């Protein structure tokens, strides 16, 4: 009734306003900052606001209304005071300050967090590390710290703070920390790439484990890695690049290396030249790049700009790092040779005959065969033909040679490239792991970093896979929060409380169910005489016509989707919202198989290094398989969650972009968690907080009470219904919005309140008697228990 | 082994031990209260009694464990004797005031008197054992 509400605002996310009219599915909002600029808002996008716009709470569960708008506002208020960390129960929200706050990462701050329960100290990444450690020690259970966030949202720093905390507190200090950190330029060179939104985007799932012995002291580290994006190895959109290594090598290698590896500017390589072929450089580093390394695009448009990234300089830094971890020059050149081998492989072309290598591809073939230690003719044969048995079901068969069509030769070529680069990546990670090895360990605490949920104007198979991965991570996040809440309710003695849980298993099944899931239907399309993206798409809609999580593109509200045919796409209703996928190329992106004779070829390279790299399943199903391995690992651990937030797109300090942060809160699954928490008691406050809030309204008799008994007296005096309000062991718990209702009761009728408090007097007096009476009886029993144990 | 009422009563007793209200009892807090009511246990005797019931092995005592950690009338009678510091069979305001302050309760003398008064059924300005037990369960 005149209360402020949050309503949508295109750059702040939400703005404060008043409801001045109602409609069937909308509200008319008058913004507080405009006398009459009223606008319409969907009802479910309008949220109640905290009356105190200057309130700042360390746990958003302390809010009187817990919702996405009040959460957004609370972290905004906190960010304005340089308080970058805020909890939602045990979940840590971390907003990147974009400047150094040494104070809160000092040795003394580290020490202050040791052994402290979460919430006895201000919110901090250190409290998350310490909780993981205490649960690991107590429960004999490895731990995962699962971090979400956009590339550049402060995740790398956040992982470093955890590692710093764990090694300094519970290990031998800087040693393991430094080894893990110093190796990072190497991982980034092979696993990170420029994408449309992010200059330095990690394209693999990274789980950095700190291992401990049975005494819970750190013995070493291990980087587990998952799901390197393979399709980027061979092709990229025009605003994206292949892995950083390719450009660092081209821009930075000495002329002698350039000659030996037959490198030249990136526009000369198919595996680079569909993407952006420009280097990251500044005015000075550009002068260090030989002109023979520069593509026409670079020469015309100039370099890409970044405060940190620089292809020439990063090549140098990478080299330095390789020495810093004892990677000699021979192994280094082995790495570079395989990289260039892959580049030349991609330049080979074919033409109809089966098919042949084009004559103009003879140089590319020679370089590829030399770098990969293969026979030229053998390679030419294995790229253009395959072997098959003349039977399939056990009858006596023989081997035949089957000529490949041009398109199959292209595939064989790209398949070889992807498997070679992927095995090389595997090798780099293992090599990094050799920098902090350990014989044995009892448990680990690991930090997960992986690309989050995303969407663009055009979403293809790559986005589908990423969002699938995130849909499954969100399910894991939801289960674990659900479990923590139910456990908390039991620990607080709240009684029987079934929490209503809308699973997203149906969305997950739409994608991955055997036979009928989208991935299996895509696989099925490969088996048809004339595979097509359109038939695959129609089959999805046909099989799932009644599915809640699936729609044709026409059903989208957006105008950009209105002309997409039913057989050209589909919409998935993900946890973070609806995504329209255009299905063109889904069939081809689903295939990257390497036929056996060509794989055998590379496996038995003349080169020992290449052989050591290696010493019928679709892309979608390998993705599902690897994703499931990632989940198995997570499911075997106790889990803690961090949501890293990027405050703006300009790497600037003190600049909170509300709509961008709201979008991240949604894409990170924080809104999904809040929706989940509404089924329980999402608001709660300690007796101490309630005491400090409300003692001013109480007689002095009551103010002298300890906080729990004060709150008992108040709770009892008011006669609150037992469904909405629960008196816990350490807190009062509220059903959604009921703390606000409690607050309104406390303010709305002083004369009623005074009489209710007067009437509680007898009960309060008895309760206080019984407190000291039963305490004395307790002391006696503890006295007797000592005597009992001594007999 | 306990009724729901007695469990509820011990929960408030638990709160007196749990000074900072984080829902667990430390060794330091345990002895503090016992000492405040005249007991003198050893740091070894406290830790050993805790370890026996420290099921999940975290090193502090939660409420379920406080319960397990805990002839019947003689304890009730001895608890009555905690208040009657001169054993005259009657608890006085000044003696209630003593126990309250040892325990850390903050109140005025009129409040002490009012507690005595509310517990006093017969009417003599001091409380005995008959109503002490009647007050202990209500
Ligand atoms: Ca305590
Ligand atoms: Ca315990
Ligand atoms: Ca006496
Ligand atoms: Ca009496």
């Amino acid at each position: 009734d005149g209360k402020p509400v949050w309503a949508p605002h295109p750059t702040d996310g939400f703005q404060v306003g008043n409801i001045v009219d109602i409609g069937p599915d909308s509200l008319t909002i008058e913004p507080l900052n405009q006398k009459g600029k009223t606008f319409l808002a969907l009802i479910n996008q309008v949220f109640p606001a905290e009356e105190d716009s200057k309130k700042d709470v360390e746990d958003n569960c302390s809010l009187m209304y817990l919702n996405e708008a009040t959460l957004l506002h609370n972290i905004k208020v906190r960010y304005s005071k340089d308080r970058i960390y805020t909890y939602v129960a045990n979940i840590l929200i971390a907003v990147n300050p974009y400047f150094d706050i040494p104070k809160i990462y000092s040795s003394e701050t580290i020490k202050s967090y040791q052994g402290k329960s979460l919430g006895t100290m201000p919110p901090h990444v250190f409290a998350i590390a310490d909780k993981a450690f205490r649960d690991m020690k107590v429960l004999k259970l490895s731990q995962s710290i699962i971090v979400s966030g956009e590339s550049g949202a402060g995740k790398t720093e956040n992982t470093k703070f955890v590692l710093r905390y764990l090694t300094e507190s519970y290990g031998t200090g800087q040693d393991i920390y430094d080894r893990i950190v110093e190796a990072n330029p190497l991982l980034e060179a092979f696993g990170n790439a420029k994408t449309v939104r992010n200059n330095n985007s990690s394209r693999f799932g990274k789980f950095v484990e700190i291992h401990f012995n049975e005494k819970s002291s750190v013995v070493g580290g291990f980087v587990s890695h998952y799901l390197l994006e393979k399709s980027r190895i061979c092709v990229q959109g025009k605003e994206e690049r292949n892995y950083h290594i390719f450009y660092r090598l081209c821009a930075g290698a000495s002329e002698d290396i350039r000659e030996r590896l037959h490198l030249s500017s990136p526009d000369n390589f198919r595996y680079l030249n569909r993407g952006c072929t420009r280097y990251f450089a500044n005015k000075e580093t550009d002068k260090q790049i030989l002109q023979n390394r520069k593509s026409p695009e670079y020469l015309k448009a100039g370099s890409l700009k970044d405060p940190l990234l620089d292809d020439h300089g990063d090549f140098i830094r990478m080299c330095t790092a390789m020495k810093k971890i004892g990677l000699d020059d021979e192994e280094k050149l082995d790495l570079f040779r395989v990289v260039a081998g892959v580049l030349h492989l991609g330049n080979i072309d074919f033409e109809e005959a089966g098919c042949n290598l084009k004559n103009k591809s003879t140089q590319a073939l020679e370089y590829c065969a030399e770098l990969l230690g293969l026979d030229q003719d053998d390679l030419r044969v294995s790229l253009t033909t395959r072997v098959m048995l003349t039977t399939a079901g056990g009858a006596k068969g023989t081997v035949i040679k089957v000529p490949l069509k041009v398109e199959q030769a292209n595939n064989a070529r790209d398949a070889l490239a992807k498997t070679v680069y992927s095995h090389l990546f595997d090798h780099v990670v293992n090599r990094v792991n050799q920098c902090f090895p350990f014989e044995t360990s009892s448990y680990f605490i690991g930090v997960l970093d992986i690309a989050g949920f995303e969407y663009f104007e055009h979403n293809s198979f790559e986005q589908f896979c990423i969002n699938y991965c995130n849909e499954k991570l969100q399910q894991f996040f939801n289960e674990r929060i659900l479990k923590e809440e139910q456990e908390l309710y039991q620990k607080e003695g709240l009684g029987v409380n079934e929490v209503h849980y809308v699973d997203n298993q149906d969305c997950i099944d739409l994608i991955e169910a055997r036979l009928v899931g989208i991935l299996d239907i895509l696989d099925e399309e490969n088996r048809l005489p004339q595979p097509s993206d359109q038939h695959f798409t129609s089959a999805v809609h046909q099989k799932h016509k009644d599915h809640f999580r699936l729609s044709i593109p026409r059903k989208s509200k957006l105008a950009i989707h209105r002309n997409i045919r039913d057989d050209e796409g589909f919409i998935i209703r993900h946890f973070a919202g609806a995504v329209c996928y255009e299905t063109t190329q889904f069939v081809e992106k689903n295939n990257d198989a390497l036929h056996m004779s060509l794989e055998s070829l590379i496996c038995e390279s003349r080169d020992k290094f290449i052989r050591e790299l290696f010493e019928f399943i679709s892309v979608g199903n390998k993705f599902k398989t690897q994703l499931n391995l990632l989940l198995d690992k997570l499911r075997s651990t106790g889990a803690s969650f961090i949501r890293c937030i990027k405050p703006n797109l300009k790497m600037t300090s003190h600049h909170f972009e509300g709509a961008q942060i709201l979008s991240q809160l949604q894409c990170s699954g924080m809104v999904s968690v809040l929706d989940l928490m509404q089924g329980g008691f999402p608001s709660r406050a300690s007796f101490h907080e309630l005491y400090n809030m409300y003692k001013k309204y109480m007689p002095d008799k009551l103010a002298r009470l300890d906080p729990r008994l004060f709150c008992k007296a108040l709770f009892k005096a008011l006669g609150l219904n037992e469904i909405d309000y629960k008196f816990g062991l350490t807190k009062v718990f509220f059903r959604p919005g009921k703390f606000a209702e409690f607050d309104q009761i406390m303010k709305s009728d002083p004369d009623h309140l005074a009489e209710l408090v007067k009437r509680v007097n007898h009960w309060l007096i008895c309760s206080r008697w019984k407190k000291v009476q039963w305490c004395s009886l307790s002391v006696i029993k503890l006295k007797n228990k000592i005597k009992y144990r001594a007999e | 082994q306990l009724t729901e009422e007695q469990i509820a009563e011990f929960k408030e007793a638990f709160s007196l031990f749990d000074k900072d209200g984080d829902g667990t009892i430390t060794t330091k807090e345990l002895g503090t209260v016992m000492r405040s009511l005249g007991q003198n246990p050893t740091e070894a005797e406290l830790q050993d009694m805790i370890n026996e019931v420290d099921a999940d092995g975290n090193g502090t005592i939660d409420f379920p464990e406080f319960l397990t950690m805990m002839d019947s009338e003689e304890e009730i009678r001895e608890a009555f004797r905690v208040f009657d510091k001169d054993g005259n069979g009657f608890i006085s305001a000044a003696e209630l005031r003593h126990v309250m302050t040892n325990l850390g309760e903050k109140l005025t003398d009129e409040e002490v008197d009012e507690m005595i008064r509310e517990a006093d059924i017969d009417g003599d300005g001091q409380v005995n054992y008959e109503e002490f037990v009647t007050m202990m369960t209500s």
